[PDB]
RNA sequence: GGCGCUGCUGCAGUUGAAACGCCCGUAGUUGGCCCCCCGCCGCCACGAGGAAACGGGAGCGCUCCAGGCAGGUUGGA
RNA sequence: GGCUCAGGACAACGGUUGCACCCCCCGUGGCGGUCGCCGGACACCGCUGGCAACCCGGCGCCAAGACGUGCGCGCAAGGGCGGGCCCCGGGCGAGCAGCGUGACGCAGCGACGGCCCGCCCGGGCUUCCGGGGCAUCACCCGGUCGGCGCGGUCGCGGCGCGCCGAGGGCCCGACGCCUGGCGGAGAAUCAGGGUUCGACUCCGGAGAGCGGGCCUGCGAGACGGCCCGCACAUCCAAGGACGGCAGCAGGCGCGGAACUUGCCCAAUGCGCGGCGCGCGGCGGCGCGACGGGGUGCGCGCGAGUCAGGCGGG
């Protein structure tokens, strides 16, 4: 990288998410109806006690094809282990787009998407429809008629292969249509 | 099945074999080694099919057995041994050194050369990785590996190898004006310079050369072998890749008979 | 399988034994064949193996299918043997030397 | 025998599938090692080749204090928490994850060294300190792990509490 | 599977849709007079294969002037028609394709091209001492009536000279 | 196939068989006119990539032929 | 390799993706560092046996490119730490692969040097689109839909188990029932648009009388391998042993309906290595079907017969 960091006056202030983060865990430590501890496995969790700030708390990554990571997840205090940007596992294969359907499980959503089929004697198009179930990030929070995009992965359930990596919203009341995209 | 495939049937023989429809019911199955099942033709088929020396397997066997066929300057005693692009083929009795390249219809041709000439072989970078204790390996598109490469050296381009010390002498980078030739697809066996070269994230690479009479084409990066630095390093055949339409290969199929 | 039997009971029709602690005793059958290993025959005529000398191609057999005895070593094994042995040195020492020529390499770059 | 083939499954609309072949060999599933505390490690033979070390009665492992940078061997002297059940707690029954009581008696020489962290200082001072299993030990035949450190030890000293 | 199951073959007339129409049923014995044909089966077999002539010229004469497939399969098709002697030289356009008939095609066999050169002394006659083996092509004999001249081999017909008949 | 007696192309519904007794109404289907030179679908063209055989199709007198890939510098495009 | 189409309708199959979730013999190219020639014993064979026949017992003298142990310069699996606290070359689109350093362990390769690694063909699973009839089948599902954790797997995953939540599919036809349902490449018909069939040649799947279980091996839930239940048959001194033609010929039965109880591995291919091969080939039966030529012309032929070539294991 040619060009290496130009100069606020700042930056070590702006550096207390460590202390935002170490606070976050101490009360995940205090929760004791849950049953096991959660934690990424990137993290030491010795770097807790330290004060010299000089080790990091809280991983992520960049999964490229042009997707920028969001603020959210990178000064979020969530542990997941099925995130794109702060998780263990990857993208890789098809990136395809459609509207939230149903938003009313854990951490998952189903996907509608819309498409047309030719039948060739009649000369004309009947409108089909499948539902697709995906992985939904704390980072994002979203509702129904959204447009979301989502990404494969490997195997994470009996039905989801898809993964959330961005949600253009759309407001309330809209009418409904078939929006093939 | 419960197991590999040891049979091959006449019919799912590839296309370009050349086989004929009649005259059995089985096909040589080619052996692992050196290339694949789709981008080659066994030793067996070039010299009973093609040259006549043996007229049947019952003595081109005795041919590979009495090692009478150099490959790559060393011999060998399999019938269905793959023999591929740029391997070398002498055969001492009848003085005859060859290398192998594609026609213009993506077929297996061989062509003649000189003791100055089987030298040397050429080879495409396939991929650059680490082995044991932390090692860099090049592995390329005839199964050879070469350990401690040259870092100049990277991926897609071309070296030339000594057959006999196994070591690297020259090599060619693939960037925009290499002259170039095709290894698949519909425009196997034609040669031109590689004038651009977009990519994609996620998917394959598209990559569109020009032969030396203005026509162009594409195809993908696993199909652009490079042969030298705006002029070949290996000879290449009389037709020299530029493709005849079907009206002008019509017309010399007149001439012939006429 | 069936396998039955007992313990030695009633419906026991034929049988095997063995006569321990000695009209009785007095035949012998010979030895039908004799050693064939480097090592046994001396060990037999209370010879070493150690020495080096291992050849013993003394041929007595009762010339009585059955010689040629094994493990013998010779010349041409033993300098085969050191062939073999030798090279799997020479190997690492063009191997190690190579390893200084790529750092070198590096280090130049 | 057992497996893990998905046609005896559903679908996703909760419909019966239908059945068209008979069970495979390369869908297998084996029984799981169950590997007691306190020494015998099995090889089992899988596809292709490949030993799998399965055992049971483990008694000692490797583990490491990670901020202090310290690692000793030590026996495994009781499990007593688990995630999933207190039947694999009551049973010391050695899987992945479960925190257990590990022998003090490697680490005292460590008791030296001040300015480290004193809950792990006056723990040492006792007889025993509170770790972690890493390993998988119906697997690779081997339970190893790290000391507990951050608030993940005081997680799980809140819930070992007197309560 | 034996490799006999893989050799193609197929059927070469095509029999008319009205069997009993009296109009053309007169004037297709006058034919099997002026020929002399077995049976109804060589009427077939010849509009079978005017059939398929017709069909490409008209697949190639929906299309365009300039066109790759015209400049293809038209000048393909006249050069064969040429040399079959099924169209003469003068005609050199796809468009003549089309006005042929069965009679032209009959015009090229054995049994017409003797009865041009005098070789026999009718139809009738040329049949019988075709299947005689006495007339050759050539220097080749050929035991076929239906056989197909080509103008070439058009001025090499005669007696076979191994024949009781020189 | 005849059959436009299954009708997309392309049937019939006053009396031959056939317009729901009527009004409201969701899913569905359909929806005037307007700004051009941006984005995202549909559509049109041209490519790349993957199997032969079959179906077409260039060349070749198994004496012709149903065939086969032959053959006299070649070829199976 | 051969056979068959019974089962199975969001299967399979067809195109189109991916494994940064995997496994792999042979062959090709690499790589090879590992904390003085050993030991006894097995089969063939000798001497004696049991048994109706099936099949075996006891004693003994004898080898290794068989085991076992191992001579050797430390490195198999797994585990702790070693990253950047707007966001963006060993190798990538992608923090992926190596290495270093603290602990464990002692695996594999070594008695004629090979553990190991890339490529290859093959497999497993996997994204998307296509993927029978009935509404006198309108609601359906409850490991069912998601979450956490371990286990098992070559590996991902409700695949399995514990705990938490109440989800998931549906008139764009869910679920259930029926099929004299193998899918595709394809075939029949014929101006154009269409209708119907996909037994069998190639590819893919599935089975070996019907449920199941497994050993050996890189690879099998193998049936010309083994073990058990069921339904059927077979020899037998009555105590016992034993089978799997949906392989090729041939028999029975069924039905309107389908050939020899031949010869050869000479080609084509595969295995191992000059042979083996009911693959595959060559003859026999064969008006299913296809193609060609006669029963005369005005005076010469083919259909048959007998000889010799040619061809053909
Ligand atoms: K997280
Ligand atoms: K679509
Ligand atoms: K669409
Ligand atoms: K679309
Ligand atoms: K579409
Ligand atoms: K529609
Ligand atoms: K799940
Ligand atoms: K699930
Ligand atoms: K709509
Ligand atoms: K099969
Ligand atoms: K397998
Ligand atoms: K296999
Ligand atoms: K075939
Ligand atoms: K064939
Ligand atoms: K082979
Ligand atoms: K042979
Ligand atoms: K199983
Ligand atoms: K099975
Ligand atoms: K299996
Ligand atoms: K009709
Ligand atoms: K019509
Ligand atoms: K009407
Ligand atoms: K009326
Ligand atoms: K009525
Ligand atoms: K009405
Ligand atoms: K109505
Ligand atoms: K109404
Ligand atoms: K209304
Ligand atoms: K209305
Ligand atoms: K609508
Ligand atoms: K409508
Ligand atoms: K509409
Ligand atoms: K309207
Ligand atoms: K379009
Ligand atoms: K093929
Ligand atoms: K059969
Ligand atoms: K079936
Ligand atoms: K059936
Ligand atoms: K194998
Ligand atoms: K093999
Ligand atoms: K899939
Ligand atoms: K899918
Ligand atoms: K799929
Ligand atoms: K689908
Ligand atoms: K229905
Ligand atoms: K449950
Ligand atoms: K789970
Ligand atoms: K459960
Ligand atoms: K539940
Ligand atoms: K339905
Ligand atoms: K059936
Ligand atoms: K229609
Ligand atoms: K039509
Ligand atoms: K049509
Ligand atoms: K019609
Ligand atoms: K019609
Ligand atoms: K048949
Ligand atoms: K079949
Ligand atoms: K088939
Ligand atoms: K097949
Ligand atoms: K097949
Ligand atoms: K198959
Ligand atoms: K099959
Ligand atoms: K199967
Ligand atoms: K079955
Ligand atoms: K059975
Ligand atoms: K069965
Ligand atoms: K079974
Ligand atoms: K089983
Ligand atoms: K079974
Ligand atoms: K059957
Ligand atoms: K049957
Ligand atoms: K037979
Ligand atoms: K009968
Ligand atoms: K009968
Ligand atoms: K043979
Ligand atoms: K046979
Ligand atoms: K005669
Ligand atoms: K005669
Ligand atoms: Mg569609
Ligand atoms: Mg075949
Ligand atoms: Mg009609
Ligand atoms: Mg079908
Ligand atoms: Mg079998
Ligand atoms: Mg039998
Ligand atoms: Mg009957």
């Amino acid at each position: 990288r040619h060009p290496l960091r130009p100069d606020p006056d700042r930056e070590r202030r702006a550096l207390e998410r460590a202390e935002n983060l170490r606070k976050a865990a101490y009360e995940m430590a205090e929760n004791q109806h849950e049953r096991a501890y959660h934690k990424q496995s990137q993290i030491f969790q010795g770097r807790f006690l330290r004060k010299d700030n000089a080790r990091c708390l809280r991983f992520y990554k960049s999964i490229g094809m042009g997707y920028h990571t969001p603020i959210t997840a990178i000064n979020g205090t969530y542990i997941d282990k099925k995130c794109p940007f702060t998780g263990n596992v990857s993208i890789r294969g098809r990136i395809l787009r459609g509207v939230v359907h149903s938003a009313k499980m854990q951490r998952s959503i189903i996907v509608r998407r819309d498409y047309l089929h030719f039948v060739q004697k009649y000369k004309r198009y009947e409108r089909r429809h499948k539902h697709v179930a995906a992985h939904l990030s704390p980072c994002f929070r979203v509702k129904e008629g959204d447009i979301v995009t989502i990404g494969e992965c490997r195997p994470l359930s009996k039905t989801i292969r898809f993964n959330v990596i961005k949600v253009e919203p759309v407001s309330e009341a809209a009418k409904k249509r078939f929006s093939p995209f | 099945a419960r197991g590999v495939r040891k049979h091959l049937k006449r019919l799912n023989a590839p296309k370009h074999w050349l086989l004929d429809k009649m005259g059995g019911i089985w096909a040589p199955r080619p052996t692992n080694g050196p290339h694949g099942l789709r981008e080659c033709i066994p030793l067996i088929l070039i010299l009973r099919n093609r040259l006549h020396y043996a007229n049947t397997y019952a003595e081109t066997s005795m041919i590979l057995q009495d090692k009478n066929v150099l490959i790559d300057g060393k011999p060998r005693t399999d019938p269905t041994f793959p023999v591929g692009f740029m391997d070398v083929f002498e055969i001492p009795k009848v003085h005859k050194t060859f290398r192998v390249l594609y026609d213009v219809k993506g077929r297996f041709t061989l062509v003649p050369i000189q003791s100055n000439e089987a030298g040397f072989k050429l080879c495409r970078v396939q991929k650059i990785f680490l082995g044991d204790k932390g090692m860099p390996y090049l592995s390329t598109h005839d199964a050879r590996t070469i350990r401690f490469p040259h870092p100049d050296i990277k991926t897609n381009d071309t070296i030339k190898i000594n057959l006999k010390t196994g070591k690297i002498d020259e090599w060619y980078k693939f960037d925009i004006g290499k002259i170039v030739m095709v290894t698949g697809g519909r425009n196997c066996g034609r040669i031109g310079t590689i004038q651009a070269i977009d990519k994609h994230m996620g998917s394959y690479t598209m990559i569109r050369m020009k032969d030396t009479e203005g026509t162009e084409f594409l195809t993908r990066l696993c199909n652009v072998f490079v042969i030298g630095n705006d002029s070949p390093a290996v000879a290449i055949p009389t037709t020299k890749g530029i493709r005849p339409d079907i009206i002008k290969n019509r017309e010399l199929r007149l001439r012939s008979i006429a | 399988k069936s396998i039955r039997g007992c313990i030695v009971g009633p419906d026991l029709h034929a049988l095997s034994v063995v006569l321990v602690d000695a009209g009785l005793t007095d035949v012998v059958v010979p030895k039908r064949l004799v050693p064939k290993r480097a090592s046994k025959i001396r060990r037999l005529f209370g010879l070493p193996t150690t020495k080096v000398d291992p050849k013993d191609q003394m041929l007595v057999c009762e010339l009585i299918l059955k010689p040629k005895v094994q493990r013998v070593v010779t010349d041409e094994k033993y300098a085969r043997k050191q062939r073999v042995i030798a090279e799997k040195k020479e190997i690492m020492r063009k191997s190690l030397q190579q390893l200084e020529e790529y750092k070198a390499l590096l280090s130049r770059m | 025998g057992i497996t893990h083939d998905k046609m005896y499954k559903r679908s996703k609309t909760g419909a019966v599938q239908g059945k068209w072949h008979k069970k495979r060999k390369y869908n297998l599933g084996r029984q799981p090692a169950n590997t007691k505390l306190i020494q015998k490690i099995s090889t089992i033979r899988c596809r292709g080749g490949n030993i799998k070390r399965r055992a049971l009665r483990l008694s000692h492992g490797s583990f490491a204090w990670g901020s202090a940078d310290i690692s000793h061997k030590a026996r495994i002297l009781q499990v007593v928490y688990n995630s999933t059940s207190n039947e694999l707690v009551r049973t010391n029954t050695l899987v992945k994850g479960c925190v257990v009581q590990i022998d003090s008696a490697p680490f005292k020489s460590a008791l030296s060294n001040d300015t480290l962290d004193k809950e792990i200082l006056d723990q040492i001072r006792g007889d025993h300190i509170l770790a972690r299993i890493s390993s998988r030990p119906g697997q690779v035949g081997t339970a190893d792990g790290y000391i507990l450190e951050g608030p993940e030890l005081l997680f799980y000293q809140k819930k070992l509490a007197p309560k | 599977p034996r490799i006999s199951r893989h050799r193609n073959s197929s059927k070469t007339y095509s029999t008319p849709k009205k069997p009993f129409t009296k109009p053309r049923l007169d004037a297709e014995l006058k034919l099997c007079g002026e020929y002399g044909l077995k049976c109804k089966r060589e009427i077939y077999r010849a509009r079978y294969m005017l059939a398929k002539i017709r069909r490409t010229a008209r697949n190639l004469l929906t299309l365009d002037e300039n066109d790759i497939k015209r400049r293809f399969e038209g000048a393909a098709l006249l050069r064969r028609l040429h040399m079959l002697g099924i169209l003469d030289e003068e005609k050199d356009q796809l468009d003549y394709v089309l006005g042929l008939r069965i009679e032209d095609i009959f015009k090229r066999r054995l049994q017409s091209v003797i009865v041009e050169s005098k070789l026999a002394k009718s139809v009738h006659h040329a049949r019988n001492m075709i299947k005689a083996r006495h007339i050759s092509v050539g220097g080749q004999i050929v035991n076929i009536p239906s056989y197909m001249v080509r103008i070439s081999n058009t001025s090499r017909v005669a007696i076979a000279d191994t024949s009781s008949l020189a």
